[PDB]
RNA sequence: AGCUUUGCGCAGUGGCAGUAUCGUAGCCAAUGAGGUCUAUCCGAGGCGCGAUUAUUGCUAAU
RNA sequence: AAGGUAAGUAUCGUUCCA
């Protein structure tokens, strides 16, 4: 029968998996199979990131950041739906 | 203007090999190597890189 | 004339500590 | 220099940085220190 | 003169006793004094009237 | 002549006798304030 | 003194100046038996490992190598010369002589100070660097 | 049928700290690591070394 | 007598010397 590895190696293995995924993603992006990650922006970061470009057309910029928020939330919700039993 | 690039093949073989089971036993390591025909070790090739070489070799077959 | 500091030993004949400080 | 005061500096830079106030002092009294009456001797002009 | 030829080969290489956190400290950040001192110094220099 | 610090610090003798006198003045100026029912002020004690 | 690498003939010191590009060559010309030279050939010992990244120290006995006495004025008992990419880096001290440190000092921090200053001024591409400390006196009092 | 507990995963939102995170084919360790209160009690990691912009990446200017 | 050389890049002249 199997054995139950302890919480220390639980955290260690989780860290290995996440670092593995991050490095693989970064190597793929350096290759260019996906575009470089666009900076995740919120309402609080709206004028920090895009403010200079957000002065000219503020409503377009807030629409774009809210679209990014909606895309993230939709990715989460449909990820749960795909993982739904 | 041609592709002339197999580097994507290098990334895909790396990502497949990273998900390839390798025994944590040097004995098994060397047993599998003798099964395929690779040497037990190279000059100054310790155990960690022995296992890594085993992984890199069974990435093909 | 020189910038060297002269010892005021022997220069205290007509001065007091509390004078010119009221 | 006040920003440099907190940055990670090797002691070589810090030794030559604490004397910045000694240069503005020399400039502020240059018409007196750089004089012929004091510092008797020959004179040399700057190249430019 | 009466030390064996192997005993000179058996001399131990001495090493440092202190640990990494005392042999090779990470650079010590030198931050300014909290500005509450600048306020307190002038606060102490104000008197009452009665 | 550059003024020397020697002439700008009161002697201890004068300071002690003046301390006695000034504290006597303050005591006389405070016990009266008890009877007159008011707190002291900078105006009274500026001379001291 | 005896621990630092030694150069025996004229070709070796020129090669040691030439065989390096990314550090500073600090050569202690003099006689390792001199009381003056032995005073600072232990300071150069105590910092040889510390400055390994940007400095290499060679020792030269002028009697063993009588080829640079006339050209570099090797007549003070002890001399220190800094070279960068086959270029003598002049250094401005408090003393009148601005090509060498012809006296043996005592503090292991000041010599690393001078070596690092020389390296910093040599990466820029200068020929004369300025020392942090002033040696127009001895700060004794 | 729901309700609900706990651990482990995947993501999401938000807060907080960058004098700290991380490695351990180095060593020792519940057959006891480590002990200042309280010790016929306490009782889990510790040490040494290495990486370091006191975790690490891109994008962005100069 | 000092502690007072900015370090350089150029053509030109000269001279010893190989």
């Amino acid at each position: 029968l199997g054995v139950y590895l302890t919480k220390k190696e639980q955290k260690k293995l989780r860290r290995q998996t996440r670092r593995e995924a991050q490095k693989e993603l970064q190597e793929k992006v350096r290759l260019g199979l996906m575009p470089p990650p666009e900076p995740k922006v919120r309402i609080s970061n709206l004028m920090r990131v895009l403010g200079t470009e957000a002065v000219q057309d503020p409503t377009k910029v807030e629409a774009h950041v809210r679209a990014q928020m909606a895309k993230r939330q939709k990715a989460h919700e449909e990820a749960n739906a795909a993982r739904k039993l | 203007s041609e592709r002339q690039a197999e580097v994507l093949a290098e990334f895909e073989r790396r990502k497949r090999a990273r998900q390839i089971n390798v025994s944590t036993d040097d004995s098994e390591v060397k047993a599998c190597l003798r099964a395929l025909g690779e040497p037990i070790t190279l000059f100054g090739e310790g155990p960690a890189e022995r296992r890594e070489r085993l992984r890199n070799i069974l990435s093909v077959v | 004339p020189t910038g060297e500091v002269l010892s005021l030993v022997g220069k205290l004949e007509g001065t007091r500590m509390g004078d010119k400080a009221q | 220099e006040e920003s440099m005061k907190w940055k990670k500096l090797t002691n070589a830079q810090r030794s030559g940085l604490n004397q910045i106030p000694n240069r503005r002092f020399t400039l502020w009294w240059s018409p007196t220190i750089n004089r012929a009456n004091v510092y008797v001797g020959f004179q040399v002009q700057l190249d430019l | 003169a009466e030390v064996t030829e192997e005993e000179w080969l058996s001399i131990p290489e001495v090493g440092d006793a202190r640990n990494k956190r005392q042999r090779n400290p990470r650079y010590e950040k030198l931050t300014p004094v909290p500005d509450s001192f600048f306020a307190k110094h002038l606060q102490t220099g104000e008197n009452h009237t009665s | 002549l550059i003024p020397n610090l020697y002439r700008y610090i009161q002697p201890w003798e004068s300071e002690f006798i003046d301390s006695q006198r000034v504290w006597a003045e303050y005591a006389l100026k405070r016990q009266e304030a008890i009877a007159q029912n008011r707190r002291l002020t900078l105006e009274d004690l500026e001379d001291s | 003194s005896y621990m630092l690498p030694h150069l025996h003939n004229g070709w070796q010191v020129d090669q040691a100046i030439l065989s390096e590009e990314d550090r500073v060559v600090v050569i202690r010309f003099g006689h390792d038996w001199d009381p003056t030279c032995m005073k600072m050939d232990e300071v150069l010992y105590s910092i040889a490992e510390k400055v390994k990244n940007f400095a290499v120290i060679y020792l030269v006995d002028i009697t063993e190598v009588p080829d640079f006495n006339k050209m570099y004025e090797l007549y003070d008992p002890c001399t220190v010369m800094f070279f960068f990419r086959n270029k003598h880096i002049m250094i401005d001290l408090g003393t009148g002589n601005n090509n060498k440190i012809n006296w043996a000092m005592e503090d292991k921090q000041e010599m690393v100070d001078i070596i690092e200053t020389v390296y910093r001024g040599a990466r820029k591409g200068r020929g004369l660097v300025v020392s942090p400390k002033d040696y127009s006196t001895k700060y004794r009092y």
